[PDB]
């Protein structure tokens, strides 16, 4: 009850999105032959709603009016599931992405042809850099710390002013 | 060779259709027009400001005209419920017989055009209630225009041209304008309200026949000098009353009720007296007042994208708060001139806004002398413009991506047949300003809403009544003060945002790399609008100043459609007392094409068929109309000069081997439309048909259902 | 009664005026 | 007619003399060195504006540039 | 409204139709 | 490629021709019912404009079961003329008639 | 061959099938994660 | 030829949510989409493009990883060709979406 | 000088060549020696025959007359073309070449015309040369 939205545990909508889910395809049942492979298929596919209904009431989601959850984004730690909690996880794994990337082309840039490494991968220095991709949080604070994250704006390239 | 055009020798030298193109272009383009000294450019803007300000003047004469001679002011204002308003007579000589019968409607014997501009219940609401008061405000229009055309002539002549150092000097300006133009206007706009308007909306007639006789309030102006000015907050007008006559009317002429008249659902009468009166006293106390601001100065184009852009916020504005705050009696009502009253203001706010960045990137490659402009806040933003406009590529590119996945993932989520697994998150912060402004709805009880909050009881003084009305209002769910939303408001204002930032991006990197970028450091030297600098470093097209307004002019169009678009619909459940539709459908895409485009498009497409035609048949044709020149643009946009002047170049021969033919000439050869007239021609059709096809929907659609 | 005269004037007969204006103004030299 | 301009730049590569369509540009001999050469632009009246010169410039940053102006029969490539 | 209010209105309107032509050809000028 | 002015320029007239003299069909059209005048377009009910190029094909391909292919049971196909196939409850073939409308699209 | 693996194409190509098949397996046996429990 | 083919005959490829023909529905869309991001390509130019990667060439050097491969714009050509590529997907493929979604449910 | 009448190629044809504009004002002309009777494109269609001559064409642009006599150099290593333009109806005899020597080689002589003594980023701003006669790239 934060935005006039009650729990989806107790609301009866919630509970009738259910009801004509299997009605649609319990009459989608009614045609086959009860041992058959289309049979198996349908029930397997009423059961994926039944873990899908029993798994949304008790996780604590938020349904509405129309019957559905929604999440809540002011981040409470009551909340944390729905952005807070995947936001953590998403930020280390995209800046393992980063770091990776960022690092394998200072490694590159230091040598013969840097060129032709940006097509063909040193599987060494790639490894090399997911291994420094792992520690990105505590490699970017020493590396901004150190001075070495970022140039001067006399040492880019810029534009006529 | 020609005399035309007058204002530049070079193109009047030019023996090709061209001229005639460029000379209408570059033609109340003053600043480059022949020998134009700066004395003389000045003199010649301000009689322009007089011209334009007659038409203005004629053009509402011409709507009172219209109005008073061929509508149905006078039924209207009897029962401003069930009559519809008439614009103006239909004389088609084209029209049939089964045409004139479905035209000829509102209750007339001819045929006739159903109003959607809003102005009867903006007149009305003045005090006028007969034609001919309203054919008085065309004839005074008609000399207001003839006064603005004579002074325009007068302050042309050698004894009453002004100086340069008049132009130019800014404080006598802004002190004179915010006094006179906007303060004692605004106070003068007080007088008519209380001497006029609340008169005529207790059933007292008061014109310019008797107004030196009657007067305003009871015992009035003792009271307003002895300082007892709380007399005029004496007996308002009771729930009860009727709009128009005496009955519950009450005396007061400056009052603080808040909130909205039961009946007209608007604002009262003399609430709107009161604002007036006291904006009147901001201003004229602010006008007694009166490096970065020389440069300001001597810029016209500076001084203009600052009076473009305090335009364009301000023309939002009066759409933002006209349809949820209503001003006029009867607007709330009728539904379809509210859907047009907030198009209308949006896509002109549109245009200011780009307009607004287009000519501060004309400052900048024209005006803009980076020598005299050091260590300012001007040449610290193109210090760092490349952060500048990188961070802008950045949140539109966020923005972007993670909106239309969400759309994207409810769209597949909600087709395979599993609505539950969509992500809809609550606009929280939004519903916490609704709270904060008494919205008792989300319950979240602070500020307003907290009934001991500080800001509800105020004991400092005991001031807070304004919140008796405006808590009705924005509680009972009988109109648009702060309307409930959900999910799909949520992802609209993250597209509409996504609008913004890009359609910003697009100005703000285009005005920066005006001057110069790596692929062209002299941009400057070409001037703000140039084809490009061919096909060399890799190729050139749309890199000057204007190619960045004429990409930006198609996201602004689209940001307004979705602007718009949301607001239509939302509004379209509202007003039928239905919002489960767009509640349910706004959070997937296909719920704004099934549900939105192609739901409410079945009487507009059948305007006419081959059983008949109603009265919708003119926005019928007007909605192909629409996308006839929509698409008419695309040529002009996709396929370039070149093949079109090659192609020319057959039909000059062809003509010229003819007989009967060859005989006549062409006085300018034809050639094909310049690169930047193509881009201009295309994006003019483009949006012309943009706007054309959405303003025949929205009437229609809207005038349908009611 | 005034709409079936006036329309014409300024539907056919003054574009064409203004236009005939507008073309020997344009193909005119010194 | 177009303008073309050379600037002080030209490494007398010849390059964009070459590159003309209609011969608007040649070399000739420079008194700062009198060694070297620089490109010139003497008959600007045929100058259709093409820009093919400025393309074959070698020097980062163009030594030859051309700002298109007024449109003529010569300059708006016309046989007609 | 009334046929000669109409006539009227045309009348006046000569006032801006001649004083826009004495503008537009001074601000030609 | 020394008269490719005159083939370029006579193919130029004619797309111009036929874009008005069939998509202005239309838009005559779209005017015509818009403004109450279904009796001044080119319909089957109006100014007709007939494919009797095309009806006369339709007449010399569905009569040459017998008389010009004289050994072949029936004809080409029952698009020209003839009987309608129903297999199960469902149309496979019939006389696809031409008409004004037809006669529209296929100038477009 | 496998320095014609290392080449941007293929690389990019069987990543993006490794890291595309991660979350197919992932949704098969985990259906329907909305938030973290 | 809007009223009564173009609307009247694509109410069963936006009606398909939630059955079968969900996927024609998506492609229906999924083809609106792409066809408009054909404009893109189609109505700009490179030059914009060119610039706007100068800035974020900019922010790629201002934390000193930018790529040797220098990242350029498309070309003029190519820029044609992506733009013509995207319309005729994005465009047949609306076509491809209405007709099969009809005709399944209909014939 | 011209040398007209000189004999034109053996060609009969072009739709695409020499309209009204030569009969009213400016057409060019090209003369060279062919040392063949080879066929060579023309700038109109292709075909004619190299005459072995004092062979002539008359053109409609000053374009054409380069872009032909840049074939002749190529292909078939004639580089005595001799473009001009006409009289009365004309304006200026001899086009190219100007001082007797193809324009990529240096020749003393010749005068610096249309030089600028900067480069391009010392040009001035704009809005310094605002309200007057010059030219933000003139020297
Ligand atoms: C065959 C096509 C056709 C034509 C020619 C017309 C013509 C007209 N209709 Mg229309 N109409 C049509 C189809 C047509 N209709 C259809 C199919 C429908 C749906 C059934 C309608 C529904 C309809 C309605 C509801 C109304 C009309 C009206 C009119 C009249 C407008 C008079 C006027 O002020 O024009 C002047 C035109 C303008 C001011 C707009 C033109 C602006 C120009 C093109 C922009 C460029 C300006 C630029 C400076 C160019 C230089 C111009 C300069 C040389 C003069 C005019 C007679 C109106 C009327 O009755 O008025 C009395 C009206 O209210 N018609
Ligand atoms: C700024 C424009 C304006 C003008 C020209 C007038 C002019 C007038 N007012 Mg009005 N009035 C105005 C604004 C204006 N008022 C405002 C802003 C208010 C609200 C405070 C009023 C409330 C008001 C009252 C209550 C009365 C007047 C009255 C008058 C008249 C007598 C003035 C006098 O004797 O000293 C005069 C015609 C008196 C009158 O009888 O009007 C005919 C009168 O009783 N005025
Ligand atoms: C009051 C505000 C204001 C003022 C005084 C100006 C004034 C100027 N502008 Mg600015 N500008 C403005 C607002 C303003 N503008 C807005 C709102 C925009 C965004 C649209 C712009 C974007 C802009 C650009 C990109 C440029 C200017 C330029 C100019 C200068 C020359 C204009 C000209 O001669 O074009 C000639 C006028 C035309 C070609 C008008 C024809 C096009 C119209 C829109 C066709 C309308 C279609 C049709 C009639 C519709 C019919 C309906 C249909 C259904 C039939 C002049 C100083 C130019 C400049 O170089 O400045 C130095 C320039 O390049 N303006
Ligand atoms: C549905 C069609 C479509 C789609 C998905 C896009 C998507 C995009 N446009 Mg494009 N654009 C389009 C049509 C479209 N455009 C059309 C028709 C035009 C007019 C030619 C443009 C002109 C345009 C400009 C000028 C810019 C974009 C930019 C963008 C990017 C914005 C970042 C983001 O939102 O994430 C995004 C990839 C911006 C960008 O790429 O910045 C990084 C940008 O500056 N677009
Ligand atoms: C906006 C101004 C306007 C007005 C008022 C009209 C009015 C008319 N048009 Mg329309 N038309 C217009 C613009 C306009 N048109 C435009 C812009 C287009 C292009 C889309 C068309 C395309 C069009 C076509 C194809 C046709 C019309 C026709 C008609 C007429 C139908 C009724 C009739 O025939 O009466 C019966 C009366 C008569 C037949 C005679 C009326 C007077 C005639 C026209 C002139 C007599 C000569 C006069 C002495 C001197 C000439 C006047 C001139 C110099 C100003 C009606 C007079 C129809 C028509 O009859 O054409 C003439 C017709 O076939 N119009
Ligand atoms: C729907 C949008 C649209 C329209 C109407 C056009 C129209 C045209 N295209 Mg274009 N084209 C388009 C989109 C469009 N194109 C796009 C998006 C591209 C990019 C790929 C192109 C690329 C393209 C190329 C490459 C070529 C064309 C050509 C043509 C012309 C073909 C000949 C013809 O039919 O003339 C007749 C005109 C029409 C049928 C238009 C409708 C006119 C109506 C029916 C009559 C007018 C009514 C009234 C008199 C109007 C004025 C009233 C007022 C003055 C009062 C025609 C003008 C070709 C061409 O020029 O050949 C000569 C050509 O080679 N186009
Ligand atoms: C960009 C916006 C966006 C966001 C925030 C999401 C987020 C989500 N989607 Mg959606 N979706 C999107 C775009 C998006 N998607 C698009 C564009 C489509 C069309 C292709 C879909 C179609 C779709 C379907 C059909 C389903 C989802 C599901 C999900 C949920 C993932 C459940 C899971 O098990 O993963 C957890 C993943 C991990 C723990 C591992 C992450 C690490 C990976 C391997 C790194 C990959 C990096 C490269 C998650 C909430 C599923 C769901 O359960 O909905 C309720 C689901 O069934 N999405
Ligand atoms: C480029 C350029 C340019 C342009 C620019 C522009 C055009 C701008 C725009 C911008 C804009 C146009 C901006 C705006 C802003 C605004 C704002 C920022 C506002 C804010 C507001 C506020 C602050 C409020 C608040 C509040 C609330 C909300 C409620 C409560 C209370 C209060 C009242 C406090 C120029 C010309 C200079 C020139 C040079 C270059
Ligand atoms: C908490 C939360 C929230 C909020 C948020 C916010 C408000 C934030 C902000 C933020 C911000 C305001 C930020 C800023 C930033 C800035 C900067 C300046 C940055 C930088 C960065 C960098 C430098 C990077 C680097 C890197 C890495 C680290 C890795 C990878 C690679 C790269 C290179 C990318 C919300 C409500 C939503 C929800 C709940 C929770
Ligand atoms: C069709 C086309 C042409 C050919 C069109 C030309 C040369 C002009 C044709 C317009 C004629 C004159 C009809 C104009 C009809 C308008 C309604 C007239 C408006 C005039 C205003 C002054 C009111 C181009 O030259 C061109 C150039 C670059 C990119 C795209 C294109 C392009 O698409
Ligand atoms: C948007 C746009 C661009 C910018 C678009 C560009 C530069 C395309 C770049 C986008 C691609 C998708 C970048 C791909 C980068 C890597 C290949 C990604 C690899 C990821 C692996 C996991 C596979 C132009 O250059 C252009 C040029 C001419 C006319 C119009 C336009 C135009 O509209
Ligand atoms: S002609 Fe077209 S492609 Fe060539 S430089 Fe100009 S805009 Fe670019
Ligand atoms: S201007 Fe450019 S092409 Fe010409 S000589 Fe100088 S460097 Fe070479
Ligand atoms: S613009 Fe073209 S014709 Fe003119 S000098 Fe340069 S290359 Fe020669």
């Amino acid at each position: 009850d934060v935005a006039g939205l009650i729990p989806c545990s107790q609301s009866d909508a919630f509970e009738r999105r259910l009801k004509n889910t299997t009605q649609r395809l319990e009459n989608r049942l009614k045609k086959y032959e009860p041992g058959s492979a289309p049979a198996e298929a349908l029930q397997k596919q009423i059961d994926k709603t039944q873990q899908r209904f029993d798994k949304y009431r008790n996780s604590g989601l938020l349904c509405g009016a129309d019957g559905l959850p929604h999440l809540i984004t002011d981040g409470r730690w009551s909340h944390a599931g729905e952005f807070t909690i995947p936001g953590l996880l998403f930020l280390y794994i995209a800046g393992f992405i980063g770091w990776s990337g960022r690092s394998y082309l200072q490694a590159v840039a230091a040598s013969d042809n840097s060129t032709e490494k940006e097509i063909i991968i040193d599987i060494p220095v790639a490894l090399q850099s997911v291994s420094k991709g792992f520690v990105w949080p505590l490699a970017a604070l020493q590396e901004f710390s150190s001075g070495k994250l970022t140039a001067r704006d006399e040492e880019i390239t810029i534009s006529p002013r | 060779g020609t005399k035309f055009p007058k204002a530049s020798q070079a193109l009047a030298q030019d023996p090709t259709t061209r001229r005639i193109w460029y000379g209408i272009a570059t033609a109340n383009d003053f600043e480059t027009n022949d020998g134009i000294t700066e004395e003389n450019l000045y003199q010649k803007i301000f009689a322009s400001h007089f011209g334009h300000l007659a038409i203005i003047f004629l053009w509402t004469s011409g709507n009172l005209f219209h109005v008073a001679w061929q509508g149905n002011f006078e039924q209207w204002v009897k029962d401003p419920l069930n009559t519809r308003p008439i614009a103006h007579a239909i004389s088609d000589p084209h029209f049939g017989q089964r045409a004139i019968e479905a035209f000829s409607q509102a209750g007339a014997s001819s045929p006739v055009n159903i109003s959607y501009s809003g102005v009867y219940q903006w007149w009305y609401t003045q005090g006028m209630r007969t034609n001919e008061e309203l054919y008085n405000g065309a004839i005074f229009l008609l000399i207001l225009s003839a006064l603005s055309l004579f002074a325009g002539w007068l302050h042309l002549q050698p004894k009453f041209r002004p100086n340069l150092s008049w132009f130019k000097n800014a404080e006598s300006r802004l002190n004179h304008h915010l006094g006179g133009l906007f303060g004692t206007s605004s106070l003068a706009w007080t007088g008519h309200i209380v001497h006029v308007a609340i008169p005529e909306s207790r059933g007292q007639h008061v014109g310019w026949d008797n107004f030196l006789q009657v007067a305003p309030h009871p015992a009035g102006l003792q009271p307003f000098f002895t300082g007892n000015w709380g007399v005029y907050t004496e007996n308002p007008d009771t729930a009860n009353h009727v709009f128009g006559s005496s009955d519950g009317a009450g005396t007061a002429i400056l009052t603080f009720l808040g909130g909205f008249h039961p009946q007209t659902q608007s604002l009262w009468l003399t609430d709107i007296a009161h604002h007036h009166l006291a904006i009147a006293v901001l201003f004229i106390v602010a006008g007694h007042m009166y490096g970065l601001y020389d440069t300001v100065n001597n810029s016209l184009h500076f001084q203009l994208g600052l009076a473009l852009a305090a335009l364009g916020v301000i023309t939002s504005l009066v759409a933002q708060h006209m349809y949820s705050i209503p001003p006029y009696a009867y607007l709330a009502r009728d539904f379809t001139t509210q859907a047009a009253l907030y198009t209308h203001h949006q896509y002109i706010a549109g245009f200011l806004m780009v307009g607004a960045f287009a000519h501060g990137a004309i400052f900048l490659v024209r005006d803009y002398d980076a020598e005299q402009n050091k260590n300012n806040v001007l040449a610290r933003i193109i210090d760092h413009k490349e952060a500048i406009i990188s961070h802008l590529s950045w949140v539109s590119l966020f923005l972007g991506f993670h909106t239309l996945g969400l759309y994207v993932h409810n769209d597949v989520v909600q087709a395979f047949g599993t609505p539950e697994k969509q992500i809809l998150i609550e606009p929280v912060f939004a519903q916490w300003i609704q709270s904060v402004h008494g919205k008792s709805l989300y319950g979240f009880e602070v500020l307003l809403n907290n009934a001991d909050s500080i800001t509800r009881v105020a004991p400092g003084s005991a001031q807070p009544i304004w919140l008796p009305g405006w808590l009705d209002a924005i509680n009972s769910g009988n109109n648009s003060l702060f309307l409930t939303i959900g999910p799909g408001d949520f992802l609209v204002h993250h597209a509409i945002a996504l609008g913004l930032h890009t359609t910003t991006l697009i100005l703000v990197k285009g005005a920066l790399d005006a001057r110069g970028s790596k692929l062209m450091p002299d941009k400057k030297d070409f001037g703000y609008s140039f084809p490009c600098d061919g096909p060399g470093r890799g190729g050139t097209c749309d890199i000057s100043a204007w190619d960045a307004f004429y990409l930006a002019v198609f996201w602004m169009l689209n940001t307004i459609g979705w602007t718009t678009f949301y607001w239509h619909w939302k509004h379209l459940g509202v007003w039928q007392g239905n919002v489960a539709q767009f509640n349910e459908s706004s959070t997937y895409l296909m719920g704004w094409f099934r549900d939105y485009l192609w739901l409410n498009s079945s009487q507009l497409i059948n305007g006419y068929n081959p059983f008949g035609m109603n009265n919708l048949s003119v926005w019928a044709w007007m909605f192909l109309f629409g996308h006839l020149i929509w698409a008419t643009g695309f040529m002009f946009l996709i396929s370039w000069r070149g093949y079109w002047q090659e192609l020319i170049e057959t039909l000059v021969w062809a003509h010229e081997r003819t007989p009967l033919a060859n005989l006549v000439r062409w006085k300018d050869k034809p050639v094909a439309l310049s690169i930047v007239q193509a881009r201009l021609v295309g994006l003019a059709h483009f949006a012309v048909g943009y706007i054309v096809t959405y303003a025949a929907f929205l009437i229609a659609s809207t005038a349908s259902k009611f | 009664n005034l709409p079936s005269i006036l329309v014409p004037m300024v539907g056919i007969v003054l574009p064409a005026i203004v236009m005939a204006l507008l073309f020997v103004y344009i193909e005119t030299d010194e | 007619a177009h303008t073309v301009k050379i600037y002080d730049t030209c490494i007398g590569c010849t390059q964009c003399v070459r590159a003309c369509p209609t011969d608007v540009l040649e070399m000739v001999p420079w008194d700062g060195c009198r060694a070297n050469q620089i490109a010139s632009a003497p008959r600007t009246e045929d100058c259709v504006g093409c820009k093919r010169c400025e393309s074959a410039c070698p020097t980062d940053f163009l030594s030859i540039r051309v700002y298109l102006g007024a449109e003529t029969t010569r300059s708006m490539g016309l046989g007609y | 409204l009334a046929d000669g209010q109409i006539f009227t209105a045309l009348a006046v309107a000569l006032v801006p139709g001649i004083l826009a032509l004495r503008l537009a050809l001074e601000l030609y000028k | 490629l020394r008269h490719r002015d005159a083939i370029i320029s006579h193919l130029n007239w004619v797309c111009i021709f036929l874009g008005f003299h069939s998509f202005g069909l239309y838009i005559h059209n779209d005017t015509m019912r818009a403004l109450g005048r279904p009796q001044d377009m080119f319909s089957d009910a109006a100014i007709q404009l007939q494919p009797v190029f095309a009806q006369w094909v339709q007449g010399v391909n569905s009569a040459a079961a017998g008389n010009t292919a004289p050994n072949a049971l029936a004809n080409a196909s029952y698009a020209f003329g003839g009987d309608i196939v129903s297999v199960g409850g469902k149309v496979a073939m019939m006389p696809i008639s031409l008409g004004t409308a037809d006669f529209l699209v296929h100038h477009i | 061959f496998s320095k014609y693996l290392s080449t941007a194409p293929v690389i990019g190509t069987l990543t993006a099938f490794f890291l595309a098949g991660l979350l197919i397996e992932i949704n098969r046996f985990n259906p329907d994660l909305l938030v973290y429990p | 030829w809007l009223r009564d083919f173009l609307w009247a005959q694509a109410s069963q490829v936006i009606q398909s949510y939630g059955s079968a023909l969900s996927a024609y529905g998506l492609m229906f869309l999924g083809a609106h989409f792409i066809w408009a991001f054909s404009l893109m390509f189609l109505f700009s130019g490179r030059g914009y493009w060119q610039e706007l990667i100068e800035s974020i060439v900019w922010a790629h050097n201002k934390l000193k990883f930018a790529p040797s491969i220098q990242p350029r714009a498309l070309s003029i050509t190519q820029g044609r060709a992506v733009g013509v590529a995207h319309y005729l997907l994005g465009g047949i493929a609306t076509t491809w979406s209405f007709f099969h979604a009809r005709i399944i449910s209909v014939g | 000088t011209l040398n007209l009448n000189a004999p034109t190629p053996i060609f009969g044809g072009s739709t695409g060549g020499l309209l009204r504009k030569a009969e009213v004002e400016e057409f060019y002309s090209i003369t060279w020696t062919g040392k063949s009777e080879t066929v060579f494109e023309l700038p109109t269609g292709g075909a004619a025959i190299m005459r072995a001559g004092e062979n002539l064409l008359r053109l409609a642009r000053k374009e054409q007359c380069i872009a032909l006599g840049a074939q002749l150099k190529d292909k078939f290593k004639i580089t005595d073309y001799k473009i001009y333009r006409v009289y009365p109806s004309g304006e200026v005899q001899f086009l190219h070449p100007k001082d007797g020597v193809f324009p990529e080689k240096v020749n003393p002589g010749r005068v610096a015309v249309g030089s600028n003594k900067r480069r391009i980023g010392q040009n001035p701003d704009p809005a310094k040369l605002k309200f007057k006669g010059q030219e933000t790239f003139d020297s």
